[PDB]
RNA sequence: AGAGUUAAAUUAUAACUAAGCUGUAAAAAGCCCUAGUUAAAAUAAAAUAACCCACGAAAGUGACUCUAAUAAUCCUGACACACGAUAGCUAGGACCCAAACUGGGAUUAGAUACCCCACUAUGCCUAGCCCUAAACCCAAAUAGUUACAUAACAAAACUA
């Protein structure tokens, strides 16, 4: 039987560090007709906008790649006792699985 | 008066009109704020006055920052809602 | 009150080996002439501990 | 260097121009500096006219005198370049070399204060 | 350390002999402080005109 | 076409003509534009004045003359006087905040006179003469 | 005897501190030109953190080192010196819209 | 705390041009020894930097340079000692500009007020007093805690 600090220290999300410019393939959940919302597997969906060429060949399902920069978008304002998560992610399309 | 003239405070018309060049002399002043300094010394202001004017200021531009940090940080969740009648 | 020679070759200055085969130059600018009053002070108070104290 | 003159004088030929030159470093060496080098920046026409001993000037000379002086002379060598007519302006300012640049290690960032206000609900 | 440096700095040092051959060298040889600063932290000397 | 907005410098070897003459031989309009008064000047590149005019000058009265309308008919009025004496370009300067200095400029632009460039000299202290105390104790 | 646990260390990753434009430089009241970079050029107003962009320190160096050159006549006050117009724009302030 | 200096204005005073200038929601009074431009001493005050938060015990201090310098191997402590914003007092000097008082002009039933014009003490320096403030950040000093816990509001509750 495994321990958990085990699976913690093999665990992916681990060996990704930093959140900042981390090259991260996504699968594309839900389509809204300029809005794409695209569960790359950490923890939240982010949302994308659709790109000008190839705009088709995203549907439902479909594989994509990402940068990421921040895994959830967080921040504090003055007179707030606890922080205003966004529930999303952020990250931006580069393309769409080259194989 | 003891520097040279027509080097400061000087815009040049393009093409013969002036009234664009005269925007562009008041958005100067209006960055670089003389224009509410002149206003402000027609009268004098007591530096009672002048300490509660300047911590109102910077208390509405710290307020005005913050907030427009706000808006820009959800400025993305204006799209249309993908769930509706869920 | 005493006095402090101008010549005096300030408090930082005087333990370092081979001064006074230097010429009177730099030996002007190490001594009391050119100094700050916080040297001179430093003069006086290394000057009076040696005076007054026992162990300095 | 511990003091730093910066001088700027008459916009006038050679041979007078190192004649006060000649004076002024002799004025400073008989109330004791011990002078280091001199310093020409060429002559400029001046920021704005400056009026010193009944006259008004526009282009002159820019000067620097770095020394090493008593603490007591320079009020005497700032009295004696405001009688020198040569000059125009005389300032003795203490030499950016004695400081020591402190380090600029970085900006930090402030974090946004908390605490200011209570836990009562509005 | 700083008195072998005072040690050489002395031999430059204007005197009464030194002081018109100074004078005349000073005034034949200008020299500016003036330099640049760009947006990535580096220095432009305007001595390449 | 690449303009600049900055003034030809008179030490430089710029050139820019505006009817044969260089930029400092063209003359000067002075605009001191006050809170209730409006007083328009064309002096030469000498400093020599070529024709002056004012609101009260344009027939207005006290209240009258503080609109922008008794500056527009200064700046036509003015730059007709500029015009008989016989100059085309003419370099504007700004002195003081007040209701007719869109008014003047447009005057002078309107009455038969060209304008190259604008300079706001309004007296700036540095903290100072103290001015006078405010209104509505 | 588990050695899975994490070690009580500092953090690896943490990207230097970002650093001001003169950071690690020398300030001086003879260069005309590095004063007159962060100064308006139709007014001669001294722009502020929120322009300019430095630490603390050498925003008070820069606003000292203008002052004492503006006092002792190395520098024009009511304009920039227009032999020094041209410089590359350090400042974030766009004057033409 | 001394000593030295003046950039932006402003002014005494001259030279050209004009018959008007100032004044407000609107007007009158005032000035026409006036107004604009160009030259400029003396005095007073120190834009922007400052969206900075430092120094000093507090009052207070942000134009520049130099000098001297910011106690205590750091607990509390008076009726003792030493300071103490502005306003005010005696003597000398300075007086651009502001201005209590006062005199005019508006407004009003009245206006010895709010609005406008001019001027005095005064605001400045030297020397001596006066020892007062919403001197308030209405939150005492020195060591600490986030345990118990919301009269209300405000700047959260508290131990020695
Ligand atoms: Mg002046
Ligand atoms: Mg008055
Ligand atoms: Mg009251
Ligand atoms: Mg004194
Ligand atoms: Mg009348
Ligand atoms: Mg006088
Ligand atoms: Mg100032
Ligand atoms: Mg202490
Ligand atoms: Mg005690
Ligand atoms: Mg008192
Ligand atoms: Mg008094
Ligand atoms: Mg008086
Ligand atoms: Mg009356
Ligand atoms: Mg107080
Ligand atoms: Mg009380
Ligand atoms: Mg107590
Ligand atoms: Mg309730
Ligand atoms: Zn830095």
């Amino acid at each position: 039987v495994e321990s958990f600090a085990s699976m913690l220290r093999h665990s992916p999300l681990t060996q990704m560090g930093p959140a900042k410019n981390k090259l991260v393939i996504g699968q594309i959940f839900h389509i809204v007709e300029d809005d794409l919302y695209i569960d790359f597997g950490g923890k939240f969906h982010c949302v994308c906008k659709r790109p000008e060429v190839d705009g088709e060949k995203y549907q439902k399902g479909t594989r994509v790649r990402l940068r990421l920069l921040d895994l959830e978008l967080t921040s504090r304002f003055l007179g707030a006792t606890t922080d205003t998560t966004i529930l999303e992610a952020d990250a931006v399309l580069l393309g769409l699985q080259e194989s | 008066a003891n520097h040279l003239k027509f080097i400061a405070r000087t815009v040049m018309v393009q093409e013969g009109n002036v009234e664009g060049a005269y925007r562009t002399l008041n958005r100067i002043l209006t960055m670089d704020g003389l224009i509410e300094d002149i206003k402000r010394r027609r009268y004098y202001e007591k530096p009672c006055r002048r300490r509660q004017r300047e911590s109102y200021e910077t208390c509405r531009r710290i307020y005005n920052m913050e907030m427009a940090r706000k808006i820009n940080f959800l400025m993305r969740k204006n799209r249309a809602d993908p769930w509706q009648g869920c | 009150q005493d006095d402090p020679p101008p010549s005096m070759l300030l408090l930082d200055y005087q333990n370092v080996p081979g001064i006074h085969k230097v010429d009177d130059v730099v030996k002007r600018l190490l001594s009391l002439e050119m100094a700050n009053q916080k040297e001179k002070l430093k003069i006086k108070k290394m000057q009076l501990m040696n005076k007054v104290l026992e162990n300095p | 260097p511990r003091y730093e003159l910066a001088l700027i004088l008459k916009a006038m030929q050679r041979p007078e121009t190192a004649a006060a030159l000649k004076r002024t470093l002799e004025a400073l060496m008989d109330r004791g500096a011990v002078v280091r080098n001199l310093e020409n920046l060429g002559e400029r026409m001046l920021p704005y006219k400056i009026s010193a001993h009944n006259q008004r000037h526009s282009r002159g000379g820019y000067f620097l005198v770095d020394f090493y002086a008593p603490a007591t002379t320079v009020e005497s060598m700032m009295e004696h370049l405001s009688r020198d007519i040569d000059v125009i302006r005389p300032n003795i300012v203490k030499h950016p070399l004695t400081q020591e640049v402190k380090e600029c290690e970085g900006i930090v960032p402030v974090p946004l204060e908390e605490k200011l206000y209570s836990t009562k609900k509005r | 350390q700083e008195v072998l440096q005072l040690q050489e700095e002395a031999k430059t040092f204007i005197t009464r002999e030194n002081l018109e051959a100074r004078v005349e060298e000073a005034l034949d040889s200008p020299k500016s402080y003036n330099w640049a600063i760009t947006r990535e932290g580096l220095v432009v000397r305007p001595q390449q005109k | 076409s690449s303009f600049s907005i900055y003034p030809p410098i008179p030490g430089q070897e710029n050139s820019l003509r505006w009817a044969g003459k260089k930029f400092e031989e063209i003359p000067i309009a002075h605009i001191k534009a006050s809170y209730n008064n409006t007083q328009i000047q064309v002096v030469s590149a000498a400093h020599q004045p070529l024709a002056h005019a004012s609101c009260g000058t344009e027939g207005f009265r006290n209240a009258k003359k503080g609109t922008g309308i008794a500056a527009q008919t200064a700046g036509i009025a003015a730059a007709a006087k500029a015009t008989g004496k016989g100059v085309t370009h003419v370099r504007v300067v700004v002195k003081g905040l007040g209701p007719g200095r869109l008014s003047a400029i447009k005057g002078l632009t309107m009455g038969g006179l060209e304008v190259i460039s604008i300079t706001d000299n309004t007296p700036i202290p540095h903290n100072g003469c103290r001015p006078r105390k405010a209104r509505r104790l | 005897s588990n050695e899975d646990l994490p070690v009580p260390m500092e953090n690896p990753y943490k990207e230097p501190l970002k650093k001001c434009i003169l950071c690690e430089k020398h300030v001086d009241y003879k260069n005309v030109q590095l004063l007159s970079q962060f100064i308006s050029p139709f007014t001669g107003c001294i722009y502020g953190r929120h322009i300019t962009g430095l630490c603390g320190k050498k925003q008070k160096e820069i606003t000292k080192a203008i002052k004492r050159a503006q006092i002792l006549g190395f520098m024009p006050v009511t304009y920039k010196d227009p032999a020094y117009l041209k410089d590359p724009k350090v400042c974030n302030i766009k004057y033409r819209e």
